[PDB]
Parts: C-alpha cells; structure tokens; sequence
C-alpha cells in the first residue's frame, strides 16, 4: 500500500533521526520522529506502538519496523484524511483556524461566484463557536452532516 | 444545518484540480533537513517548540532592504498524498546582514500581535475582514550558524502595499479597509499603538509595524508616536472608519485641502458595523472633554494625542512634509503646536507662550508670529498657564511681567503683589537667586503699584539676597546688598 516514493520520504527522515547511524533509533527518539512527520499521536496511542515494536525489551526500533507502523498508521488514520486535507485549503496561514478573510481570498483565487456577504455567511453558519472562525472540529462537523 | 456545504466543496474541488504553483522549481527533490520550529502565543506570551522537516532551495528567489527569501517546503503528508498540491509551500526569509538572534523572535511577537489586532478589529463587524498572516521562526540546528529563518505560508495574488510605517499611502485607486484597519487600531488601544505598514494579499496582511506610545518594543521601526503622526497627516478618514464611530483627526486647513487631493468604486457598507468601544476618540476637542472629566491634580502631558500633534509640529519644522522645491508649511506647523499645548504638553505651551510674545523660543525658532494686541494677550495666557504647572522660565517671565509690565497682557497692569508671589515661587525651586531676591528687596524699599513700603521686610531680603551672593562667591555684591539692607532699615 505504501509507495517507494513514500518509502524514500520515510527513509530520509528515518536517517535525519537516526543521527549515530546504528540503523536503529531508541524508543523515546520515536515520539520526537512521530510528532515531526506532521503527525499528532495522543500519548496512549504512542505508548501502545512503544510497546508493541519494543516487545522483545531492545530498546531499538529498526527503519522496517518504523515503515510497518507508518502503514499501520495509514490504514488506522479515522478516515478522515480528505477533511484534514481540505481544511488545510482554507486555512491559508495555517494556524488552525479559517477566518472570513482566509475564505474570501480562497473563494476569490479559485473563481467562485459569492459576493463578501456569502463569505461572512458560510462562515457564521459554519462558525458554532462563534468566535469568528472555523476550527478544524468545526469544518469535519459541518463536512459530516 | 449546513446551507452552504456545496460552496465549500466546489472550491475543494477547484483547488483538487489546481496545480502547484511552484512545481517547476521542483523542491520535493530537495534533500530533506531538519529543524527546530518556534512558535509564539501571544495571548500567553508563551513560545512552543518542536521538530518539522523541510526542503529549503539553495538559492534565494527574492530580497527586500533587510531580508532575503527561500521557498521552502515544510513536510507533512508523508501518509496520504497532498490533495491540494500547493498547501505545503512556506516562504522562509533571512537578514541579509547578520542581527542578533533576539530580533527574529521580536519580529514574530510583533507579528502575532497584529493578528490579535486583526481579530479585534473583526470583531466589529466590518464589510470586509481582516488577517493578518501566522509567522514563525525555523532554526537549522545542523547548518554551521544554527541559522534562523521566519516562516510564513506562500499566498499567490498579487502583494501591495497599502500604507508604509512612513507615512506613504497608496497614491492610486485606495482600498478603504487598511486604513480603516489602522485608524481603528489607534482609537481601540487608547492611543497606546497604531499597526501599519499594511501590505499583502487582499486583506492578508504580512510583515505589520506597530507604533507605540514608549517607542520600545517591536523593534526598530517602532518610530513611537512619531509614527502616529505620520500617518495621520496622509489618513484620510473613509465611510469604514465612520461606520465603527472613529473621529477624525485634526488637520491644518493646508493639510486638509492636501489629504483630498490624493478614483473608483471602492468597499461597500452593509449595515452591521459596531461602534469602536480604554478606547479613545482621534479629536481634540472628545480628547479636552477627556482631560477634564479625569480628576486632575493641575496635571498636564497626560495626553498622548497632544504628543503626536507636537511630533507633527517637528516633522513640520524638520522638513519631513516638504517638497523639494518648496517652503515649509509654518501655518499648519503652528496649528498643530496650539493642538498640542490646549492638551497639556508644557513644551507647546511655552514655546507657544515664548512665540506669541515675541520672545526668543527654541519650538518653530525661525517662525514668527504678527505683533498684535491679540497676540500679545495670548502670549502672556500661555506664559501663565506654564507658570502655574511648574515652569520656572514662565515663572521667572511672568514676574518679570508684573514687576515692570515687559510682555504683559496688555488685558492686565502692573501688580507688584503678583508679581513677588511669582518671584518667591519661581524662588523656592530648586535668573540667579540672589538678584531675584535684590529685586523684591528693591520693590518693598520702594512700594508701588499694590505693594505698600515694608522697610524691615526689604532689609530682610537685602540680606538673604546678600548671603545668597555670597554662597555665589560674589563678596563685593554681598556688601553692596548689605549696605542696602541698612540702608533700609535706617528708613525706619
Ligand atoms: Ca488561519
Ligand atoms: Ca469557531
Ligand atoms: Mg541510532
Ligand atoms: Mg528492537
Ligand atoms: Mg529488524
Ligand atoms: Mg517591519
Ligand atoms: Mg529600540
Ligand atoms: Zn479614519
């Protein structure tokens, strides 16, 4: 299921970690390599890979190892990867949240037809909170009804 | 629950077939780097750090003055293929000259800031909204240097820059919003700051300049309340900035008549927009209504609207509102020293006090004013009111004033009551004070004008006047003023 694009990816990063070359990393660099990949694992479910792929109490985790977890992760990823990535073209700066400007600059580089008005409305309609933006809980609830 | 679902999803969509706009430059085939992102919380004003992978180009692709520019990619999607193929396109950016570490981490807390400004401002309901971009700070621990970098997504659209933290406005078809945004920024912070420099894509703004009132923070463009009065003389209030109930400054009629000279259709209203407000009106006259409400305890220089009028009455002075082939404009330099002085700054008070009287003034020195008998009244009121908020040259003046009628409102006579309770205020602080002291020694040897003769207390003063002269080291004087004081004592 993983490409050998993908497989390079990781290998590259795999190797930015494992800085003594050993071709291992210990377990506690793999929350670090986790959290770096753009990923957000709770702790439970980052204790729970500890302790599978340390099993036999070696401390090292091997970059095959690391791949069998990262396809773990993609067959395991709430299905929900195409919300993720749509939310990310709205939120043009990236900090978590679509403001009405972030929409109106959208709206308005890919050629669709709401007038300012519109904008402001998908947003308080989208905007349960009622702060003035959409967070990414916000954007998956109004994806999913 | 959701009317509007098919509008997001056609722009998905849209963005699904839409190309990467920097594809050809191939930065996927960059060997990937690691770094240390640090982000700052503003409403914390804490810094979070982490771990981020990146493909940085070797070369630069822009510079500015200050800053060279690098597109980068910051790795996320190592699970499930970029959909939109552009959302990881970040555009990093390096002092060209080498600065200390501290001032990339004050760029990001300046940054961040304005985005709280921004998000104020929208709170407001205005026709269009406001946002000003995230920015964040990579360092390359690997690199030799660990070199820093500011961080900030790529936005494609075309970049303005709407105003400057100079003055400059857009000299062409104007967009009402920035400079509403501004406006709106000084009159909510309570005259603390303004944010300008505003600039970006549409209204996305990025790399902001906030002026504060201490000047301090921010960095080096921070030009403090210097900054406020450059904008104001080229911001020209719009239906945006009267929607939100934002007063106009107070401009000469010269600059006035400058600021509507500078079209098209510009922003729509809509009818939503709030009433801005801590908050502080932009007018002199809502400012003097403020200073009088607050209990004063006879204080002054408690109005920073005072001090940007008096930054404008210098950059007048200086030249900065000149063309270079023209005489600087001495009529609206005044205009603003007045604004200045009627909000309590004692520098324009005297200086206007000094300027009306046709006495020697270092404010506006080369400025002179008719020699009128209204003028002369309105010299003297300023001299007064200096006077009684701690000045001692408009002490000293406005004794001298009583005592011999030099530049007296000509409202007024002489009075030699008035004119000793000035001479001892002026005094008990702490022009020498042994000719002071001669001097009411010399009015109540003689009497006059109100003072009836005091022989005992005029011998009184010839000899503290006399032990004054003498902790001046000018013995000779010192005997002369003793033998005045006999002299007057020998009057009895
Ligand atoms: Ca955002
Ligand atoms: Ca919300
Ligand atoms: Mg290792
Ligand atoms: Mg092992
Ligand atoms: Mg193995
Ligand atoms: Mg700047
Ligand atoms: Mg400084
Ligand atoms: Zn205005």
């Amino acid at each position: 299921q993983l490409t050998e694009e993908q497989i390079a990816e990781f290998k590259e990063a795999f190797s930015l970690f494992d800085k003594d070359g050993d071709g291992t990393i210990t377990t506690k660099e793999l929350g670090t390599v986790m959290r770096s990949l753009g990923q957000n694992p709770t702790e439970a479910e980052l204790q729970d890979m500890i302790n599978e792929v340390d099993a036999d109490g070696n401390g090292t985790i091997d970059f095959p190892e690391f791949l069998t977890m990262m396809a773990r992760k993609m067959k395991d990823t709430d299905s929900e990867e195409e919300i993720r990535e749509a939310f990310r073209v709205f939120d043009k700066d990236g900090n978590g949240y679509i403001s009405a400007a972030e929409l109106r600059h959208v709206m308005t580089n890919l050629g669709e037809k709401l007038t300012d008005e519109e904008v402001d409305e998908m947003i308080r309609e989208a905007d349960i909170d009622g702060d003035g933006q959409v967070n990414y809980e916000e954007f998956v609830q109004m994806m999913t009804a | 629950s959701f009317h509007f679902k098919e509008a997001w999803k056609h722009a998905i969509q849209k963005a699904k077939h839409m190309p990467d706009p920097w594809a050809e430059f191939h930065l996927e085939d960059i060997a990937t780097e690691r770094a240390t992102r640090h982000r700052y919380n503003a409403v914390t004003g804490e810094w979070l750090d982490d771990e981020v992978l990146i493909k940085m180009a070797s070369q630069p692709f822009g510079r500015g003055a200050m800053r060279e520019c690098f597109r980068t990619k910051k790795l996320s999607n190592f699970l499930h293929a970029q959909q939109w193929k552009g959302a990881s396109n970040y555009v990093a950016k390096r002092y060209i000259e080498p600065v200390d570490r501290d001032v990339y981490f004050e760029d990001v807390r300046l940054q961040m800031e304005a985005k709280l400004w921004g998000e104020e401002y929208n709170r407001h309901k205005p026709p269009k909204q406001v946002d000003i971009m995230q920015m964040c700070i990579i360092e390359l621990k690997d690199r030799p240097g660990k070199p820093l970098f500011h961080l900030e997504h790529y936005i494609e659209g075309k970049y303005i820059k709407y105003n400057s933290n100079s003055g400059f406005v857009r000299d062409d078809n104007i967009r009402l919003t920035p400079q509403a945004f501004s406006h709106f920024t000084f009159e909510r912070s309570g005259h603390q700051l303004i944010v300008v420099d505003i600039q970006g894509v549409g209204d996305l703004y990025t790399d902001p300049q906030i002026h504060t009132e201490t000047g301090t923070d921010f960095g080096d463009g921070n030009l403090g309340v210097r900054g406020m009065a450059l904008f104001f003389y080229s911001h020209a209030c719009n239906r945006i900035c009267e929607s939100m109930g934002l007063a106009p400054f107070d401009l000469s009629p010269r600059e006035r008549d400058a600021v509507n000279q500078n079209q098209s259709a510009k922003t729509i209203l809509r009818g939503t927009e709030e009433k801005c407000g801590l908050p502080r009106a932009s007018a002199v006259a809502l400012e003097v209504q403020r200073l009088n409400a607050l209990d004063l305890e006879k204080k002054i220089g408690k109005s920073i609207l005072g001090k940007v009028h008096l930054a404008m009455v210098r950059y007048h002075e200086g030249g900065r509102f000149c063309e270079k082939g023209e005489e600087w404009d001495q009529e609206s330099a005044v205009f603003h020293l007045e604004h200045a002085a009627n909000l309590g700054e004692l520098e324009a008070i005297v200086g206007l006090g000094l300027m009306y009287s046709q006495l020697p003034h270092h404010i506006l020195a080369d400025v002179s004013l008719k020699e009128t008998e209204e003028n002369k009244t309105k010299g003297f009121d300023y001299l007064l009111k200096a006077a009684e908020a701690g000045d001692r040259q408009s002490m000293i003046l406005v004794a001298r004033a009583f005592d011999s009628g030099q530049n007296l409102s000509p409202d007024r006579c002489q009075d030699w009551l008035e004119a000793l309770h000035w001479y001892n205020t002026a005094l008990e602080m702490t022009e020498p004070r042994y000719m002071m002291l001669a001097r009411e020694a010399e009015m109540l040897f003689t009497g006059g004008y109100g003072l009836e003769k005091d022989p005992q207390r005029s011998g009184d003063l010839y000899t503290q006047a006399a032990e004054a002269a003498m902790e001046a080291m000018k013995g000779r004087l010192a005997n002369q003023y003793y033998q005045k004081a006999e002299e007057a004592w020998a009057q009895m």
